[PDB]
This record gives C-alpha cells, sequence and structure tokens, in this order.
RNA sequence: UUGAGAGAUACAAUUUGGGAAGAAAUUCCCAGAGUGUGUUUCUUUUGCGUUUAACCUGAACAGUCUCAUCGUGGGCAUCUUGCGAUUC
C-alpha cells in the first residue's frame, strides 16, 4: 500500500511508500496521455517525471507560490507534444482553462490528439510571436507559462501577458542560457533576463536553477504589474 | 558476429531496465533558489521562515514545504529503518544495473574492433608509449 | 514509429521469437519475417528469398 | 588484564619460578620465559608456521646485534646480497645472507643440524617462507623455537597482470628486523592451548616480565588490531608461566 | 479572527509540531542521507599479495622508532 | 583603518545576502536604468585594450 | 616576496529568526548569518623573463618480411599463471 500526500501547492500530491514519487489526479481514468506510470489509491493519480518536464522540476526544485490553482486559467506557451500541458490540466482540474500554444505541426497532432480526450485543454496551433491572431479564442488569463527556447522570450512574454494577462497574475518562465549568449556563466544570461522582465513590467518574485534535471535551466517567477 | 550480437542485446536489455527505473526512482533536487527582495530593510530582516511561514524543521526539505497553516506516519506501511534500507536498495538496483550497462558496452567495442581488424583492407598497427594498441588503416577507397 | 524503425528492423518484423532466441543463444537469425508473405519473395526462390 | 598485572600471586610466581630455575640444574638448563594461555574456546585456526608479531610497548627483548641472524631470499641472490652487504645500515645486520637454492646445495643433514647450532635467529622473503620447510628440515620446525619470519625487503606491492619489479630497502629491512627482535610471537592452532614466550631469565627483570605479559594479554584479547591480534575467543581462563622444562605455575586463575 | 490568546494556540503550536514529525518521518535519515546523495550522483552523472595471502598476519609492524638511527 | 572603512563600504554597497541555501538579491532601482546606459562588461571590452597596448608592438 | 576580489574551509568567541520548557532568570531544539584567526583553490591586475610551442598533414608498418585469426607445444608456483582485452 502508498500514501498520498498533499504537496503545498494545490492540486499535487506525493507518493510514498517503498517508492516515492511525485503526482498529480488523474482526469480521465485508465488512460496515460504518455508512458507515464499509473498508481490507484478508488482515484488514480499519474506520475509527473520532472527530468522529462520543466515546471515541476521547479515544484521539486522548491517555488514559493505557483500561480496555478485548480480555479485558474492558464496560459501555456511552448506546448510541444503535451505532456507537461496533461499535468497542468489535471492541476487547473474541470473548472479551470488551460490553453496551449504550439507552433510545429509534429506536436501539433498530438497534442490535438490529448486534447481530444482532454476537455479543459483549448489547443492552439500557431506561432507565438503573434498573440493578435488566436485573441478570438483566449480571454483573460490567471498566469502564463513559457516553455519556449527562444533568444526574445521575453518580448514573447511581453507581447502575451500585456495582451491577455489579468493584473496581479503570475509569469512563470523557463530560461535555457544556450539560446541566448551561452558563452558566459549562465548566472550573467539569468540576470540580463530578469532585468529584461523588470523592463517589461514583469515584476520579478524569485529565481531556481534546476539542478540535476536540467542544465543551465532557471524557472522565474514573478508577477505582472500593469500599473 | 554471434558473439557481437549477443553482448550487444544484453547491453540494450540492461540499458532499457535502467531507463525504467531511473523513471521509477525520484531524485532530490540542489539548485540555487534566489528570492528577489524591493528593500534593504526587507533583506536585512529576511528570514525564510517567515517569508514561506513554515517550520525551520521544514524550510531545508525543498520537495514539500508545507505552511504552518497547512500543517495545523512511519509507523503503518512498514518500520522506518527497513523502508530506508529498501529505497536504497532500489537506488543501488539503478546504479548496479547502469554498471552492467557500460562494462559490456566495453566488451562489445572490443569485439567490434577485431571483426574489424578481421576485414579487408591495409592496416598499421600503432603502439602508443602508454602501451595501448591501435590500428590505423591506409587512405585507400573501397571498391 | 515503423518510419524511424531501419530496414533491417522491417526485414525481421513479426519474427521476434525466433530472432531474439537466436540472438540469445548464438544461433543463426531469422531471415525474414512478416515480408515473407509479399508477392515478390514469393516469386522468388531457394537462397533468393532472403536477398 | 590490569588485575593480572597487579595481582601479588604473578609476582610470587614469577621469584618461584626465578628461585627453582636457580636451585635446579635441569630448569638451570632453560633460559626462556613461556607463558601458557587457555582460550576459553577453540581458536579455530589451522597452524600455518607463520610468526604473528605481537607488539611490546614498554620494553624490548632482544637487540638485533645480540642474535645470529640468517637471512632466506629469492635466488637472483646478487642484488640482495650485495645491497646489504654495501650499505652500512645492514652491513653487520645479517651474520648470513643465502638464497634457497645455495641453502638447498650446501646445507643437508647433519650440515643443517650444525646451522640450526649455530644460528638463533632465522628470516626471509615471504616469497620463499613457504618452500622454507623442506629446506631447512624439519628439525628446524619442530617446537617453534627457530620458526623463520617472514620480512619483505622490496615494499613495492604486487598487482595483478604485472610484474613486481625487484628492489632491496635497507632501511625497511633493519626496521622489520629490529620490530621482530623487539617483539614476540606467536602462532595459532586450532585447540585452546596457546604458549608464547614473555621474557628472556638473564636479561628481564621480574616487572619488565609482567608488562611483556600484560601487554601480551591486551594485544591478543583486544577486538581490533585484525588479524594479528584478536585471535583469543572466549576470554583466559588461566595462564600459566613455565620455562621449557619447568612445571606451570598459574597465573589469573578466573 | 486574528484575537487567539496567549494561552490559546499552544494547541495550534503543538498540532503543528506534531503535522510535521509525522510528515518528516516520511523523509529519510541522516546516515543513510550521505550514501543517498552519493549514489545519486553516480547514477546522474595495509598490504596485500595475491600469490602470497600470509604475508598479511606474517608482516611485521614498522614504527618510526625502528626507522631510527640509534 | 582604511582596510576596515573600506570593508565597511563593501558591505554597505552589497546587494546580495546569502541565507543557508537561499539568496536574497536586491532588485535595482528603476531610476538608474532610465537615467543611464547599462554599465560596462568589464573585461570583454578590455581585452581590447589589452590588445591595443600589447608588448609585441613597442609602445613607449 | 605583484596587488585586488570571490569561493571552499577548521576553530574560536559573537549574533538573527522559528518553536518548546521555565514564575522569572534562562535553557534546549531547529534554521542561519556576520566577524576574528588558520587552511586552501580560482579569477584578475602588476613586475620580470621566455616570446614561440603544441598538434595535424604530403607516396611515412613491412626481407632480419609485416600483420590478423584459429590451433598446438613449452617457460614463468622463488609467480605478468594470463579479463570472449595483450603472460612470454
Amino acid at each position: 500500500k502508498v500514501v498520498i500526500e498533499p504537496h503545498r501547492h494545490a492540486g499535487v500530491y506525493i507518493a510514498r511508500g517503498k517508492e516515492d514519487l511525485l503526482v498529480t489526479k488523474n482526469m480521465a481514468p485508465g488512460e496515460s496521455v504518455y508512458g507515464e506510470k499509473r498508481i490507484s489509491v478508488k482515484v488514480e493519480y499519474r506520475v509527473w517525471n520532472p527530468f522529462r518536464s520543466k515546471l515541476a522540476a521547479g515544484i521539486m526544485g522548491g517555488l514559493d507560490e505557483l500561480f496555478i490553482a485548480p480555479g485558474k486559467k492558464v496560459l501555456y506557451l511552448g506546448a510541444a507534444s503535451g505532456t507537461s500541458v496533461s499535468h497542468v490540466s489535471d492541476v487547473v482540474g474541470p473548472e479551470g482553462v488551460v490553453y496551449a500554444v504550439e507552433f510545429s505541426h509534429r506536436p501539433g497532432r498530438e497534442l490535438i490528439s490529448m486534447a481530444k480526450k482532454r476537455p479543459n485543454i483549448i489547443p492552439i496551433i500557431e506561432d507565438a510571436r503573434h498573440p493578435q491572431k488566436y485573441r478570438m479564442l483566449i480571454g483573460m488569463v490567471d498566469c502564463v507559462f513559457a516553455d519556449v527556447a527562444q533568444p526574445d522570450q521575453a518580448r514573447i512574454i511581453a507581447l502575451n501577458s500585456h495582451m491577455f494577462l489579468k493584473d496581479q497574475g503570475g509569469v512563470v518562465i523557463s530560461i535555457k542560457a544556450n539560446c541566448i549568449d551561452s558563452t558566459v556563466d549562465a548566472e550573467t544570461v539569468f540576470a540580463r533576463e530578469v532585468q529584461k522582465l523588470r523592463e517589461e513590467r514583469i515584476k520579478p518574485l524569485e529565481q531556481l536553477t534546476l539542478e540535476p534535471y536540467e542544465r543551465d535551466h532557471c524557472i522565474v517567477v514573478g508577477r505582472y504589474m500593469r500599473s | 558476429t554471434q558473439d557481437s550480437n549477443y553482448v550487444r542485446t544484453l547491453r540494450q536489455i540492461e540499458l532499457k531496465k535502467l531507463e525504467k527505473g531511473a523513471k521509477q526512482l525520484m531524485f532530490k533536487s540542489s539548485g540555487n533558489h534566489t528570492i528577489f527582495v524591493d528593500s534593504r530593510e526587507k533583506m536585512n530582516e529576511f528570514t525564510p521562515e517567515k517569508f514561506f511561514n513554515t517550520t525551520s524543521e521544514m524550510v531545508n526539505r525543498s520537495e514539500n514545504r508545507l505552511t504552518k497553516d497547512q500543517l495545523a506516519n512511519a509507523s503503518s506501511i512498514m518500520p522506518k529503518e527497513s523502508l530506508d534500507k529498501k529505497k536504497l536498495k532500489k537506488f543501488k538496483q539503478v546504479k548496479q544495473h547502469l554498471q552492467r550497462e557500460t562494462q559490456l558496452k566495453q566488451v562489445q567495442q572490443r569485439m567490434d574492433a577485431q571483426r574489424e581488424l578481421l576485414k579487408k583492407g591495409s592496416k598499421k598497427k600503432i603502439v602508443d608509449s602508454s602501451g595501448k594498441i591501435s590500428f590505423k588503416w591506409k587512405k585507400q577507397r573501397k571498391r | 514509429s515503423l518510419a524511424k524503425s531501419p530496414a533491417s528492423t522491417i526485414q525481421i518484423l513479426g519474427a521476434e521469437k525466433a530472432l531474439f532466441r537466436a540472438l540469445k543463444t548464438k544461433h543463426d537469425t531469422p531471415k525474414y519475417g512478416l515480408l515473407y508473405h509479399a508477392s515478390l519473395v514469393g516469386q522468388a526462390t531457394g537462397k533468393n528469398k532472403g536477398k | 588484564s590490569n588485575d593480572i598485572i597487579k595481582s601479588g600471586l604473578a609476582e610470587k610466581a614469577l621469584k618461584a619460578l626465578i628461585l627453582q630455575c636457580e636451585e635446579n640444574p635441569s630448569l638451570k638448563n632453560d633460559k626462556d620465559i613461556h607463558i601458557i594461555i587457555n582460550t576459553g574456546k577453540k581458536m579455530g585456526i589451522n597452524r600455518d608456521n607463520i610468526p604473528r608479531i605481537i607488539p611490546l610497548t614498554k620494553y624490548k627483548l632482544f637487540k638485533p646485534r645480540d642474535l645470529n641472524i640468517l637471512l632466506i631470499t629469492k635466488d637472483p641472490s646478487a642484488l640482495y646480497r650485495e645491497t646489504l652487504t654495501k650499505d652500512e645500515h645492514t652491513s653487520e645486520l645479517f651474520k648470513e645472507i643465502i638464497s634457497v637454492k645455495n641453502l638447498r646445495r650446501r646445507f643437508k643433514g647433519s650440515k643443517l643440524t650444525q646451522l640450526y647450532k649455530d644460528f638463533d635467529l632465522v628470516v626471509a622473503d615471504y616469497r620463499v617462507h613457504h618452500l622454507l620447510p623442506e629446506v631447512l628440515g624439519s628439525r628446524f620446525y619442530h617446537g617453534s623455537k627457530k620458526l623463520p619470519y617472514m620480512i619483505r625487503m622490496s615494499k613495492e606491492v604486487k598487482l595483478k597482470r604485472q610484474q613486481m619489479v625487484e628492489k632491496c630497502d635497507p632501511i625497511y629491512v633493519r626496521a622489520q628486523l629490529r620490530s621482530i627482535c623487539k617483539n614476540t610471537s606467536y602462532i595459532p592452532n586450532n585447540d585452546n592451548c596457546l604458549s608464547v614466550r614473555v621474557g628472556y631469565i638473564q636479561k628481564h627483570s621480574i616487572p619488565e616480565i609482567l608488562q611483556n605479559i600484560q601487554d601480551t594479554i591486551n594485544f591478543l584479547t583486544d577486538k581490533s588490531k585484525r588479524p594479528q591480534g584478536g585471535v583469543i575467543k572466549g576470554g583466559i581462563i588461566s595462564i600459566f608461566v613455565k620455562t621449557s622444562n619447568s612445571t606451570s605455575l598459574p597465573i589469573y586463575q578466573f | 479572527e486574528g484575537t487567539l490568546t496567549d494561552h490559546e494556540r499552544k494547541y495550534l503550536n503543538k498540532l503543528i509540531k506534531r503535522n510535521s514529525q509525522n510528515l518528516r518521518s516520511w523523509d529519510l535519515e541522516e546516515e543513510v542521507r550521505d550514501e543517498l546523495e552519493d549514489i545519486q550522483q553516480s547514477i546522474l552523472k595495509f598490504v596485500k599479495d595475491h600469490r602470497y595471502p600470509g604475508l598479511t598476519p606474517g608482516l611485521a609492524p614498522v614504527g618510526l622508532s625502528d626507522e631510527e638511527d640509534s | 583603518i582604511k582596510t576596515k572603512k573600506r570593508k565597511t563600504l563593501k558591505n554597505l554597497r552589497k546587494d546580495s545576502v546569502k541565507r543557508g541555501k537561499f539568496r536574497v538579491q536586491l532588485l535595482s532601482t528603476t531610476q538608474d536604468s532610465k537615467t543611464l546606459p547599462p554599465k560596462k562588461e568589464s573585461s570583454i571590452i578590455r581585452s581590447k585594450d589589452r590588445w591595443l597596448n600589447r608588448k609585441a608592438l613597442n609602445k613607449g
């Protein structure tokens, strides 16, 4: 037998027993969106993989306030294959809405295929430089997560956050220094990106490097200040 | 060729088992956490217990920092010492899968080097001062 | 997945039992799998079937 | 242990043994003092004729200049013999340095017996120590008075699949030989009885012999110092001080 | 309301401490922590002669007094 | 004396304070980035000056 | 024996915060920080001297013919006792 421990952030649990893992509740029982493990305690939990995805790499690193709650609507930018998007949908439950944006068609097919069975995911196949194109589909959102590996991540987050994000909402960005200068220490690039977000309007709250899960990756969490 | 196929199949088995075990185990995070604070007075008054609103013993735990409001079971399941021993045994099993995989890799590399010596071509024995035996082939194009 | 498989896999697809028992017991591997029922392999005769 | 040292019964036994050795000519022939240790349980280690060195912290039994020493070496004997003769540290240290093949060729039978008469201490390379019983004869090995010790002369470490280079280190050789001469030794057996030489009658005083006995007890009974020490299991029921011909006088009766 | 008494909230602190102990009992042990860290790092990233076993018991101990000129 | 004063000035001008595993970093004032260009990266452009003053150019 | 800066760092006193006990005096536990001294590494500056080296490359193994592989016999137990690896 195993025990389910409620994690600090809502909608996230930890399996306890002979082996310990990070888990989320399953929206569609009896199905796995990819090759992750399922634990039945009844209620079924899918197992997060922090090496595979970067959001609960930040959770395992101990982010303070994730801005992702079961009530909230989340705008996911850079949603390749929907693997992390399924768990974000599990966190926001049936009430919350996750708008998952992806440009490339090859993860686009499987993002559509997973959003077929997951109701609360609204898939968007559209380039993230241009928020005005999918403005019909989005309302206001509580948080914006970014996983794009682009040089102008700060500009993309600026354009999307000015247009869709509410006041006092949250921005959670994953930054890799290799898609930036990459010939200096990664701390320098991270400081540059934090300064860019401050210029844009996002007031940063915290920064967390993702060792041992990713190399030269950080999660920067901040709050949007429209004023 | 049959020998090399056998060792390759064993290495592939061990590599898939290593991948499965690595997915099965969790790893503790060791990463820098920085908090941005607007004022120097709040910097000098920064305490992680009050900021995270959590217990001082739960500060160093990173994966599940529960707040004091949320806090306001080693027995059952399994006794604690044996449970810790079995978790360490799972980690040791994954490490042993890794060691078997790299050992089979080195064996297969040696077999493939000999199987390349068996073929058709002009080769030169190169003896390093360290004593490693290498072979360099002539610049000639395969007909 | 079938596209990402190389040609050597596609030749022996469907003959996994004989393939892996030979690879584990150092014996000769199957020359062919499900593709024995293609029309061209049927027109081939003798040792030319594996070719 | 501490009670065994502080018991006046042991000291009275030591004066009694010394007086009996002085009075009785048969005991006056003997010159060495042995203790007979009754281990509580069986030792469980087969005898292998390999002396194991028991350290003596307080006093030294012998100096290397006092004894007559035979060194038996592996037989490219020129390097070892020439190095030990030429070096001033070990020039006068060894009465004779011989190889095992030359020893086999030269000394046979009665010649071996007069060799045993001549030499008091025998040490050898650990690589030829196992060959020694056939070469030295049985009349060295019976009784354990002059069992050949094991010394390692090159200080190099043998590794698998690689050669071991042959040198001779005179400082290491004289250090090992000094330790052998200043320290007493034991050979394990299967049954409970053990015999350890603790002192020499003429050259040692009674408190010195008692301190050597105490150090021997601590080294053998101590749980650490494995595998040279820690061989006694179940404690010591009784110790018996005696010479070669004298009867056993009991101390530390438990 | 935020108006808990000083005599009050000791029960709250005791409940928080009990829940903290129960949760922290799941985590690990201090002794096994170093071994788990070393094994996780590996995952993520006297004399002996083998010919002559009798050398280890037969060897005489060497000392600084022995390696001295006298 | 002078070293103690320099240490006190450095401690006053320091903007990052570590607290165990965590390290608190000051957010800079918004006025400075508005009123001035960003500060130069010292080593990278010092490479150019070292090259221009290299010893192979006998420069006296 | 050029200065500076940063990190690791043992010990010493000195302090912050959470919680518990205690009437208080205080004590304990947990999480730290700074300072002094000691240890050590890295970075950079300056002085002086060298101021060219490393590596790859052309038809660059081979008459005392070279090499590979499967065998066979022998030496090394006073030990290269020999790994699906290269003991001679």
